């Protein structure tokens, strides 16, 4: 799954099936490492308007 | 600012007139040693209008003012050929 | 069932037969006008081709659709701005209530701000804005941001606020120059003045008056807030916004004939050659949304600005003045027109002289009483049955028929309906 | 920046061209963007799969055009009817609307032509110099009340006068210029003062 952001420790309860986790746009707000078995939330890097 | 963070204008304290506007109240102008400045924009002389139950203003004079208003009536005709345009 | 249109009403119509009300109530509504949306600017680079280098390479071979739906955004944000000034900018002078309130009975603190609280907003302001009310993260991470306008809350409270001050200290004199001070005893009888109504009425029953008005601006405000769909017009607006912001955002989740949705997922897996047809059928589909979006937006922006124009237009007229145009400053004779802050939006306070008590009279068109034919000067001659006299119309206020009160014109043969009573001579 | 309104007009009108000739240039995906490079390099089935494209890519820049145009030519409707109505109040009669037909009490307006626009000389009335007076609602004589027919009660400081209310014109209280109307127990804030009779 291949992407650009920032990765950080999620508080999101995963059931032992749930792999990733989608936004309400299907974007991936959420994955799961597959080593380690933490949640780790996917937000892009900051930018904005200029 | 409640807009962004505005890098390259110093911050003053004065209110005047909002020449360049930036948003959420704040403005940019070019003064004074001349740079760019950002400010709160104003809205006008605070005035406290003498009101009592006694008292009565009628102007004693007047002045006879012109006042240009400009409005726009119509614009330029185009007729562009839908056939030639794409396969000319 | 069949909608009724109302119920019937037959008039008793009568060639000698006049209505001439003996009563009055004095009736405050309440008109929300949208004045501004919220704006928005869609990144296209990010919204097309969010995080990718070859889209945005084969984006570039379409054109400048990128940059006019950006100037479209821009003029509209622009224009929304422009309208919020030339609403709520009227003036170029904050003025500043006094500090006793020696009005002659009317109460202006639920309708003047608060310094107590924080935000210098009134009662009823906070009421508006209480009334009107994470998919945000969404929205912006998608290159659909929000930009602030350039006047605040604060600032339209101020002119808000600075209007109201004007109007209750100067009348409308404040509009058309300099704001010259008078008693609002002296206002409201000006007021009546223009209705046709004589100024001795308020200056007989101005307490009842202020009552009335502090009992009707109690109600508006019990209005405001018991029921929650008085502010429906700029929860339409915003609800309209919000699900067009939606729509932009959910249309990047179709395939639009792609093997996939994510530019990712067409990138990992096809190579430079083959991914570009997923790609231009992606951007095509992209591209078609987002103009689809920006023409909706063109369209609701330019609704929007001739409600504003409309709103300002009510408020120059109403608010600065008395306007005699009938059902336009509110239902009734228009009197005075308070105006009150509202999110993305104006609303009006329209004090209205209403009739309230009418009783049917024997009336006449002339009356002859040495061969000249009398007409009122302001006025119309009634009979309760056994004497006759002449009052005004819009109140019951009978007075002997004198000299100064009509006026001699012709005789009496060319008038038709012509009665004959004596003419006092002071 | 005085014709500024019908500048930006003229300015967007010739910017809708410019996008649209500059459009006509893009290549829409094809493998050129001039029409006779790909009809002469290709041949027919290999040709109309480009032609396609450049036909699409070109339909819509003139549909985009076509609605662009059409709202600013709804605009440019509310503004000339906008127009017409200030001409037929302002300059074919007298506008008592407030801030209409300029800022102050309209007098007269005369038209002026402009390029693809018009030009409105609002003339208004604006008072200049005004000053403080003591008022009251009205006067009380030999028990009853007098109103003010046109006009309204002022007080230089030892006598009452009666004056226009945009205009200071200080007349002699007669009972010509007021009337009679109840009585001098229920008027609030009256005074007294004598009414002359002609
Ligand atoms: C109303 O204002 C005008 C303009 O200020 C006054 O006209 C001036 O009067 C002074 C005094 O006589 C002259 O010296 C000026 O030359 C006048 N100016 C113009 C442009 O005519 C006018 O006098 C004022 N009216 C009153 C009653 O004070
Ligand atoms: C005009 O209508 C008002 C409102 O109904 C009348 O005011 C009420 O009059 C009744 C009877 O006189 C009183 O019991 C109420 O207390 C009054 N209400 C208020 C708020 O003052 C008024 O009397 C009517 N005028 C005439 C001439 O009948
Ligand atoms: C205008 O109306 C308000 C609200 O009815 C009045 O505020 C009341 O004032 C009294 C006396 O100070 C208090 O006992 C009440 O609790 C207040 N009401 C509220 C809702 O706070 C105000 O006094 C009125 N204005 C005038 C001049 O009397
Ligand atoms: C119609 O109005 C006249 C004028 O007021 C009434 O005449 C007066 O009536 C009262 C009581 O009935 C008497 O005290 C007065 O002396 C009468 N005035 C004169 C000049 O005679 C008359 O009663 C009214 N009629 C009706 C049916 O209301
Ligand atoms: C008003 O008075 C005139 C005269 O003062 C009345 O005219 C009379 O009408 C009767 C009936 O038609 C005739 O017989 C008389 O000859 C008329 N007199 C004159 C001098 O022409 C008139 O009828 C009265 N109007 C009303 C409504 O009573
Ligand atoms: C208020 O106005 C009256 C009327 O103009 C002034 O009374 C005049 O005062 C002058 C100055 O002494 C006398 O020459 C006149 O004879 C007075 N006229 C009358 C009818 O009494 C009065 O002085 C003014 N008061 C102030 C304070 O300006
Ligand atoms: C205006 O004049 C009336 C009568 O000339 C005054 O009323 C009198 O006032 C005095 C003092 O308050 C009382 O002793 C009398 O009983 C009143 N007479 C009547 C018939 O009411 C009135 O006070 C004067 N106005 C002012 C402001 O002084
Ligand atoms: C191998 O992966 C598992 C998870 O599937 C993890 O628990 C384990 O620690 C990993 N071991 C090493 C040596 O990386
Ligand atoms: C503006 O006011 C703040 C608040 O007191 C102060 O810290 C700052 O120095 C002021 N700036 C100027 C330029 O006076
Ligand atoms: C006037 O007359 C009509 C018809 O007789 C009646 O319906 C109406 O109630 C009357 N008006 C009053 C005030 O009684
Ligand atoms: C009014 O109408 C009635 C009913 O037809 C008629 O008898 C009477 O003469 C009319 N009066 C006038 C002045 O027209
Ligand atoms: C009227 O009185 C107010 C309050 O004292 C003052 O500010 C104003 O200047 C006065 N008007 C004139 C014309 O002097
Ligand atoms: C006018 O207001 C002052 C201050 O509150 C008060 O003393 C005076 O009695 C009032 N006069 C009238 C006529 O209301």
């Amino acid at each position: 799954l291949t992407g650009t952001g920032v990765l950080t420790e999620s508080n999101k309860k995963f059931l032992p099936f749930q792999q990733f986790g989608r936004d309400i746009a299907d974007t991936t707000d959420a994955v799961r490492d597959p080593q380690t078995l933490e949640i780790l939330d996917i937000t892009p890097c900051s930018f904005g308007g200029v | 600012t409640r807009a962004g963070c505005l890098i390259g204008a110093e911050h003053v304290n004065n209110s005047y007139e909002c020449d360049i506007p930036i948003g959420a109240g704040i403005c940019a102008s070019y003064q004074t040693s001349q740079s760019i400045i950002a400010y709160t924009m104003s809205l006008g002389a605070e005035n406290s209008v003498a009101y009592s139950n006694n008292s009565i203003a009628i102007p004693t004079n007047f002045t006879i003012s012109v006042t240009t208003e400009i409005l726009p009536v119509s614009m330029t005709k185009t007729s562009v050929d839908c056939t030639m345009y794409i396969c000319g | 069932y069949t909608m009724s249109l109302g119920a019937e009403n037959s008039v008793a119509y009568s060639n000698n037969s006049i209505a001439i009300p003996t009563n009055f109530t004095i009736s405050v509504t309440t008109e929300i006008l949208p004045v501004s949306m919220t704006k928005t600017s869609v990144d296209c680079t990010m919204y097309i081709c969010g995080d990718s280098t070859e889209c945005s390479n084969l984006l570039l071979q379409y054109g400048s659709f990128c940059t006019q739906l950006n100037r479209a955004l821009t003029g509209i944000a622009v224009e929304q701005d422009k309208n919020t000034q030339e609403v709520f900018a009227q003036v170029k002078q904050i003025y500043k209530t006094p500090p006793i309130k020696d009005f002659g009975g009317f109460n202006f603190s639920q309708i003047l701000p608060d310094p107590s609280k924080p935000s210098k907003r009134s009662f009823i302001e906070d009421l508006l804005f209480n009334k009107v009310t994470d998919l945000i993260c969404a929205q912006k991470f998608n290159g659909l941001t929000v930009l602030p306008p350039l006047l605040t809350d604060e600032m339209i409270a101020q002119y808000t606020s600075a209007l109201l001050a004007g109007t209750i200290t100067s009348g409308w004199t404040f509009g058309a120059g300099a704001a010259l001070q008078i008693p609002f005893a002296m206002q409201m009888a000006y007021r009546f003045n223009g209705i046709g109504v004589t100024q001795n009425v308020l200056y007989e029953n101005q307490k009842l008056i202020a009552n009335q008005f502090n009992s009707a601006i109690g109600k508006i405000q019990d209005s405001l807030s018991s029921t929650a769909s008085a502010l429906g017009k700029l929860q339409d607006v915003v609800n309209q916004n919000a699900q067009a912001l939606n729509t932009l955002v959910k249309q990047l989740s179709s395939n639009f004939g792609a093997i996939s949705s994510v530019l990712n997922d067409i990138l990992s897996r096809l190579d430079k050659v083959e991914a570009e047809v997923q790609i231009d059928r992606l951007i095509t589909g992209r591209l078609q949304s987002l103009q689809t979006y920006v023409t909706q937006q063109l369209i609701r922006a330019a609704e929007i600005r001739a409600s504003a124009n409309l709103a300002a237009t009510k408020m120059s007229e109403c608010v600065l003045g008395q306007s005699k145009r009938v059902d336009f400053c509110g239902k009734g004779y228009h009197l005075m027109s308070f105006p009150q802050s509202a999110p993305h939006g104006v609303v009006f306070l329209h004090v209205t002289y209403v009739p309230a008590q009418e009783k049917n009279f024997t009336t006449a068109p002339a009356i002859c009483h040495d061969g000249k034919a009398h007409f009122p000067r302001e006025g119309v001659f009634v009979s309760n049955g056994t004497h006759w006299f002449v009052t005004q119309r819009n109140f019951y206020e009978p007075q002997i028929i004198t000299t100064d009160n009509t006026f001699v014109s012709g005789n009496c043969d060319v008038v038709i309906g012509i009665v004959n009573n004596t003419v006092y001579d002071p």
